[PDB]
């Protein structure tokens, strides 16, 4: 297939049907690019790619012309040299002189191409002026200023394509060609604020990062994403102690280079409503305390209402660490209790994935394989809100092959063509016995995608008893090269806390009326029960609901402060990276597990991160293993599967409704960012509103 | 190169010494580091070729 | 390189045994698609559990106690680099750089 | 030109027992202008302590193995003799060398920021 | 009060006195900026306890000045030409465009053009 | 089922294998035909299975006050490690 070319000199050896671009990108040439990106569908109207072909007059599109073999390209011609600075010559005639107050600045396409590629000096000095365009409003998270546009298509290709929002196109003709949405109406996308990293002028830039800092400031922090599960792999800039934004990076196994517009634009909630000192509350009101009488309070505090064995229970947070989740469930053990969960909704004692057997509980084909899935069941998922990265890389397949997309459950506004088949488990109990599942059996690698949302339903267990039963009886779903069965999660602190057991499997300890309550970061508790004479602790870096119902509040960090490991869904280890420190006293969440069992007569074993992270070795070894998944072996994976089914479980038919009723408003920094304020009002709690109402 | 630009301690007079005493290093306004901002591009191509036609060595010429 | 080299560069103890180095390299932005910071390799500190950065009550600096904070490394070959951190007997960890994936991209595919 | 007072030839020894000699023979010159050391500096402890405080910087490189880590310390070992002698060093420094004053508890240093 | 004096706003409520020297600019009460700290805050410290505060520096602020100006209003031409009134001494030359039914006000200059058509409705 | 309700001491059992390997055949083996009557009898006790590349079998065992008892389970067959977890109790 690879037909062997030389680019100026050098041989290339790529793939047939490549364009000269990435061909010569892998030689080492660099050919200048503004309409080119390597995600996107190729246009070939900026006319900066241009090279000589040996056998031609005419110059080519090198990110349009497909590779031949045995062609001779060339590149550094001084006929090339003069296109490249004619070209240049053109898209700075209008351009405005706005670089002092452009917010692209210091990392502006446009800047370094021309002052590399071009001439040093201008040659339009015109009576009549430069074009002058009108900026357009399309909502409260992209600023734009129309001037500055070079007409691209980048962010047309990108929100028409990967984004699946059809409103922004190319309106006009010529001169007055004029991107935006003709009418004025918000772009409507989860994934819309990385046109602000494509766009590669000034043209459109963040509206709450505008004017706060240029980019050789920053520092460079590299991270993950903590907002939803995925964990996608993100680029935190702090300027001295604040956090400025955050980016993506890439990844071509999580996020492909995108971050959904809650995980880029929440990093201002990091400056609001903070746990800074210790809090211990007096009458109805709370006052200030220090790490000595705070710690004493709580030590105090629990020998005064002395918890029996089984009467302490620790909840842990969407966000929390997984160092935390080990030093809190040691911690309890060590006092002699396993009223140990999590602040979430789920209904059965035992959660219906369990905690027993990895491969039940992750998303087992991996997020780099969904490429080369022929067919895809969604159960009672919506990825445009649980993992909204990941919904674009089910649209890219869908739109590349005959990828047929199957869902069970409320119906909703998606990216790509839906086949709906119901919305309870006997809808999909039909379904799978029917059509559609003989499609998946058929089909190579077929994917089941179990929501994380089917928890919260009352048929939690007939669901998984259900699609186990269709994957533990057959060969395709399960073979020693695929692994078929996928859960989506959507709380950061899921697999992780699974993966060491922070889960209790007894139904009469979860009824226990736990006298003390130790809040680990979990703010979704008004469901759960917390009785007037509890004596609750909240350790967290955000003042909620959490810490309103706590009686001493111990300040933490959030994960842009301290060093922390995190699973994502599908099992894939990941460890943060610090990029400031916690304002105030606040301490280290983990460590203040440790400070606190010396009070308690619990001293853990831990002194340090290294000795922290030795015990993560020994409840699940495979969490030293960063950026490396563990996939579970074939056999055993099948055992597991079995075990889920049972005869015997009644389906109520309970609609699955999504949990996520605010894209938003998901978790405790999300809840305190005023940019998200803005979101909410302009595009609504699910991004459907089309109209600004809080335009001024 | 591996020693930081600011050094490692500074010195101060302390009074009950009653002499110039060496402390760690401490900075009222850490230094600001605005080199990561460097260029993204590559800047200056391969250059051009200057040795003199007397210091190549021949390229055997094709036969007939 | 197998001496213990540190001893003779005169640095600190607190580099060996209280921070914590890292060799990366350093990944492409998002918002420019040149690729040339991304081919040398780095070596920078972690930063402090506290007293990293504070605010000067005074001006509103930024004061620090951290005299690694404006030190970065470059090299050219990914060994050199962990030579060089072995050599100083640093306590260093190594970070990967993710490699993009190939995708062959033609002109035609906007309608095949 | 000529060298110093109390100079030596920098020359990188290549048998390990020839610079134990060399060390040992560094040793008693410490130790006999330890006297003077405090006469000279005004050192407000006994001479017997001065004595006491060089003998240990010399035991914390006693178990090094390779050699050319050996030449390079005992360079520099010199040096540093050589301006103590020669009263190039200031007061300040040399009372500040031995005027150099167990870890606090886990709660302590939490309680406090620790590092 | 302390409640204009510590938060900013678009426009003031009450007259600003040049004598109060508590006011954030003499010309202006509150603050013009979200992260600009009150002049009243400010002073409340112990480095201030024995100066003067009235020959501290207190330029007039210039967000209410330049509010003080007039609108340029072009005539049969949408598109605005400002250079800050001093050519090689101002701001670099940029083009604005008023095709939307509203006052633009230059990048630079903080100058507001409009269209003369539209003078009527905007002085509503 | 033989002896597979353990004491009250007992609150989790930990199984460490490798996906591939000799050594981790046994207990694999061992826990895809043992565990559905394990678990039938001990609806209460969390049974964790976690799988690593390259590290032999071992098998954690925790009592009361946080005390956790591993117990190395290199070389045993699919009936010696059936007396390997009653010795516990
Ligand atoms: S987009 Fe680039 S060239 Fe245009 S004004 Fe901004 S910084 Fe200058
Ligand atoms: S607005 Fe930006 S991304 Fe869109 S065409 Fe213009 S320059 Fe390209
Ligand atoms: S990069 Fe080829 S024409 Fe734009
Ligand atoms: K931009
Ligand atoms: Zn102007």
């Amino acid at each position: 297939k690879e037909v062997e070319l030389t680019v100026d000199g050098v041989k290339v050896s790529i793939e047939a049907g490549s364009s000269i671009i990435q061909a010569a990108e892998k030689a080492g040439v660099t050919i200048p690019r503004y309409c080119y990106h390597e995600k996107l569908a190729v246009a070939g109207n900026c006319r900066m790619c241009l090279v000589e072909i040996e056998r031609s007059p005419k110059l080519a599109a090198s990110c349009a012309m497909p590779v031949q073999n045995g062609m001779s390209v060339l590149t550094n011609t001084p006929k090339i040299k003069k296109a490249r600075e004619g070209v240049t010559e053109m898209l700075l005639e209008n351009h405005p002189l706005d670089c002092p107050v452009c917010d692209q600045g210091g990392e502006c396409d446009l800047q370094e191409q021309s002052l590399r590629y071009g001439s040093d000096r201008g040659r339009f000095h015109e009576i009549v002026g430069k074009r002058a365009v009108e900026n357009k409003a399309i909502g409260p998270l992209i600023k734009t200023s129309m001037n500055r546009c070079i007409h691209c298509t980048r962010c047309v290709r990108f929100l028409n394509d990967v984004a699946g929002a059809p409103e922004f196109g190319t309106a006009g003709r010529g001169n007055d060609m004029q991107i935006g949405t003709y009418v004025e109406r918000n772009v409507n996308s989860e994934l819309s604020a990385n046109v602000i990293d494509l766009c590669p002028v000034g043209a459109l830039t963040s509206k709450p990062y505008a004017f706060r800092a240029r980019p050789w400031e920053l520092k460079r922090t590299e991270t993950i994403d903590v907002h939803d599960a995925l964990g996608s792999n993100v680029r935190v800039d702090t300027r001295g102690i604040e956090v400025m934004r955050v980016l993506p990076r890439l990844n071509d196994e999580i996020n492909e280079e995108w971050i959904s517009d809650k995980t880029r634009f929440a990093c201002d909630g990091l400056k609001t409503q903070r746990l800074t000192k210790p809090l211990i509350r007096q009458g109805n009101t709370f006052v200030d305390a220090t790490w000595e009488e705070a710690l004493a309070t709580i030590a105090e505090g629990f020998q005064k209402v002395q918890p029996k064995e089984n009467e302490i229970k620790a909840i842990v947070g969407s966000l929390t660490d997984l160092e935390s989740i080990v030093a809190l469930k040691d911690l309890v053990n060590k006092l002699g209790s396993e009223n140990v969960s999590t602040d979430g909704d789920a209904t059965t004692v035992p959660p219906a994935h369990g905690a027993d057997f990895r491969s039940n509980y992750i998303f087992n084909s991996t997020i780099d394989n969904i490429e080369e899935a022929d067919q895809i069941l969604l159960v009672g998922t919506n990825p445009r809100h649980e993992a909204a990265v990941l919904n674009a890389r089910i649209r890219k397949v869908w739109l590349r092959s005959d990828l047929e997309v199957h869902h069970v459950g409320e119906e909703f506004d998606s990216t790509f063509e839906l086949n709906h088949l119901g919305s309870d488990v006997n809808a999909l109990a039909k379904a799978l016995t029917g059509e559609v599942g003989k499609k998946l059996s058929e089909a190579s690698k077929p994917l089941i995608i179990i929501g994380s949302g089917v928890t919260e339903t009352q048929d939690a267990e007939a669901v998984y008893a259900t699609v186990a039963k269709f994957v533990t009886s057959n060969a395709n779903i399960v073979t020693p090269e695929w692994n078929g069965f996928n859960l989506l999660h959507r709380e950061a602190s899921r697999v992780g806390a699974l993966d060491v057991g922070f889960t209790t499997q007894s139904p009469e300890v979860a009824n226990t009326k736990a006298k003390f309550i130790y809040l680990l970061g979990a703010d979704e508790i008004v469901n759960k029960d917390i009785p007037k004479d509890a004596f609750v602790v909240y350790q967290g870096h955000h003042g909620d609901l959490g810490a309103s119902f706590a009686d001493v509040i111990l300040p933490g960090s959030a994960y842009t402060e301290k060093t922390a490991t995190y699973v994502n869904t599908e099992g894939r280890v990941q460890s943060t990276r610090a990029a400031t420190n916690p304002p105030g006293v606040a301490r280290e969440d983990w460590m203040i597990i440790r400070a606190l069992s010396e009070y308690l007569g619990a001293t853990l074993p831990y002194d340090n991160l290294y000795e922290m992270r030795s015990r993560l070795a020994d409840v699940a070894p495979h969490l030293l293993r960063h950026e490396v998944v563990e996939p579970v072996s074939e056999g055993i994976a099948k055992v597991g599967f079995q075990s889920l089914v049972k005869p015997g479980i009644q389906s109520k038919g309970v609609l699955l409704k999504n949990p996520i009723e605010n894209f938003y408003f998901t978790d405790v920094i999300s809840k305190s960012s005023p940019t998200m304020a803005k979101c909410v009002g302009s595009f609504g709690s699910k991004i459907e509103k089309i109209k600004d109402e809080k335009a001024n | 190169k591996d020693f930081p630009t600011t050094g490692y301690t500074e010195v101060r007079y302390d009074a009950e010494k009653r002499r110039v005493v060496y402390e760690p290093l401490e900075l009222t306004q850490a230094w600001r580091n605005f080199t990561v901002g460097s260029s993204v591009w590559e800047q200056v191509g391969d250059g051009k070729d200057f040795t003199p036609e007397s210091f190549k060595l021949p390229t055997p010429a094709p036969d007939p | 390189t197998d001496l213990a080299k540190e001893l003779v560069s005169g640095a600190p103890k607190e580099l060996i045994t209280e921070r914590v180095a890292r060799i990366y390299q350093e990944a492409k932005a998002a918002t420019q698609s040149g690729q040339h910071n991304t081919e040398t390799w780095k070596i920078d500190w972690d930063i402090l559990n506290k007293g990293n950065r504070w605010e000067n009550d005074l001006m509103g600096y930024q004061s620090s106690s951290d005299y690694m904070q404006g030190t970065i490394l470059k090299f050219d070959t990914r060994e050199g680099a962990i030579r060089f951190a072995k050599g100083q007997g640093w306590d260093y960890y190594i970070q990967e750089p993710k490699v993009r994936r190939f995708v062959k991209k033609d002109y035609s595919a906007n309608f095949y | 030109t000529n060298p110093t007072a109390f100079a030596q030839t920098t020359r990188y020894v290549k048998d390990s027992t020839e610079m134990r000699t060399l060390v040992l023979n560094l040793y008693r010159r410490y130790l006999r202008h330890s006297r003077g050391f405090v006469n000279n500096y005004n050192l407000d402890i006994p001479a017997s302590q001065v004595r006491t405080k060089i003998r240990q910087e010399f035991e914390r490189q006693r178990f090094v193995k390779d050699l050319p880590l050996k030449n390079v310390l005992y360079m520099k070992a010199q040096m540093e003799f050589q301006e103590l002698v020669n009263f190039w060093k200031q007061q300040c420094h040399v009372m500040q060398y031995f005027e150099s004053i167990k870890g606090d508890s886990f709660v302590q240093k939490f309680l406090k920021g620790a590092q | 009060s302390t409640k204009e004096l510590t938060t900013a706003r678009i426009k003031d409520i009450s007259k600003p006195d040049e004598n109060n020297l508590q006011q954030q600019a003499p010309n202006r009460i509150s603050p013009w900026s979200k992260s600009q700290k009150p002049r009243a805050e400010a002073q409340d410290n112990v480095r201030f306890a024995v100066k003067d505060l009235a020959k501290q520096p207190r330029p007039y602020a210039a967000i209410d000045l330049i509010y003080k100006q007039p609108i340029r209003y072009i005539e049969h031409d949408n598109v605005a030409v400002c250079d800050g009134n001093g050519g090689a001494q101002g701001h670099p030359k940029v083009y604005i465009n008023l095709d939307q039914n509203k006052a633009i006000p230059c990048g630079y200059c903080g100058l507001r053009f409009a269209q003369a058509a539209f003078k009527e409705d905007i002085e509503s | 089922s033989s002896k597979f309700v353990f004491p009250k001491v007992v609150k989790e059992l930990r199984f460490f294998l490798s996906q591939t390997g000799e050594a981790s055949v046994p207990l694999r083996s061992f826990l895809t035909k043992t565990y559905p009557a394990i678990k039938k009898a001990n609806p209460t006790l969390p049974i964790l299975i976690r799988e690593a590349y390259g590290i032999p079998p071992s098998v954690t065992a925790r009592l009361e006050k946080g005390h956790e008892v591993k117990t190395n389970l290199e070389g045993f067959s699919a009936d010696q490690i059936a007396k390997t977890l009653q010795s516990i109790a």
